[PDB]
């Protein structure tokens, strides 16, 4: 994994995201939702388990972005867990949360959920 | 036009 | 927020976190399981989006754990996405991901999904 | 299990659901919502796996609420997945998804994620 | 929508569902994993929101499979909540949750969480 | 106003 | 060899 | 006796 994380990913609604995994399992990196500007770039911070098994298993990852940078300011955040498989076609598999900051009232419907499944094509 | 979506 | 977030916080099973919030929305600190032996203590990192509404409403954030350290490696991470509420009883109410690396044929079945509410108490 | 659920419970946001579970895993009964109209009950079907193990572990069951009665249309659907644990105090502990029928470009935002308890008090 | 769902419906993985959907609403079927036989085939009940609106929006459902039939009981159930979209390609895009009775202490690692996507091809 | 809410 | 995977 | 669970 780690070298093989490292890289441009794209998903299947045209965000890309920019990722270093260093050695001790940090991820670092930037993510970009669409029209190609600064502006849609958010940062991304994550971890991701440096040792993997050796019978073909993924490694399991996470990040998180929070939706604030210098031209929007979404007041959310989205974490997405998941794993990577790599070979002739690499994917990170992906289940994200998506949490807005509500009042109290409306905490109950605060947060959504997906699914994205990113590639290097 | 949440930033996670397209396009924005 | 940031201030707010800085410090301990506990859950209902027994974990304790402790996190830094720094000016620009990083969450940077450690997460403990049991016991109360280094080898519990886990790297975490994430985001919280630091300009929140001023109608009293939580602050969005997420972090990331991935389930390795020099005592074990459980080949896992686990996303927390969730919003702080300050004040008198402040709490950071998340909702979880937990992913393990599996084989293709058991990815189907590599997540879980539950909740936390943790306290400074 | 079976006659332990069958009854009335109360979650923590004030709604009441009845339920009837049948012989054969069958859940039949409504979910009301508020006030303490019949504009806020809507129909509620689910199953229980009616054989659950005899190690103190909760009976897995599951239920829908399709949001339309003859006062109310909210062109949504939620299912609540959890298991009920019997006992001086009993309770039904769930994690739930709504979803929202939507647009196909409003796809990736149209379910939400939470969790309920109930009891019978 | 009502018409358009009645009818057998296949996932990725290979599973099969048949489901008559009533004129208020109502979702009736089976469920059959594998093999093409008995064995595999489990109850399914659900409900679907049958006054969807007419701008293109998909129409919200959802229903529960307990893991329990003649040959089998696995002490679980898994509630699929999703929208059915119509047309050329019809699809009914899910996510579920599938949670097993657990002991009290296990109950934090009761549900997986997953997404499916159903087509009539 | 949902009527998985309160109230409605 | 849960009953909601291949085969079984 | 996943770490995230008690104890461990």
């Amino acid at each position: 994994a780690e070298a093989g994380i490292t890289g441009t990913w794209y998903n299947q609604l045209g965000s890309t995201f920019i990722v270093t995994a260093g050695a001790d399992g940090a991820l670092t990196g930037t993510y970009e939702s669409a029209v190609g500007n600064a502006e849609s770039r958010y940062v991304l911070t994550g971890r991701y388990d440096s040792a993997p098994a050796t019978d073909g298993s993924g490694t399991a990852l996470g990040w998180t972005v929070a939706w604030k940078n210098n031209y929007r300011n979404a007041h959310s955040a989205t974490t997405w867990s998941g794993q990577y498989v790599g070979g002739a076609e690499a994917r990170i598999n992906t289940q994200w949360l998506l949490t807005s900051g509500t009042t109290e009232a409306n905490a109950w419907k605060s947060t959504l959920v997906g699914h994205d499944t990113f590639t290097k094509v | 036009c949440h930033p996670q979506g397209p396009p924005c």
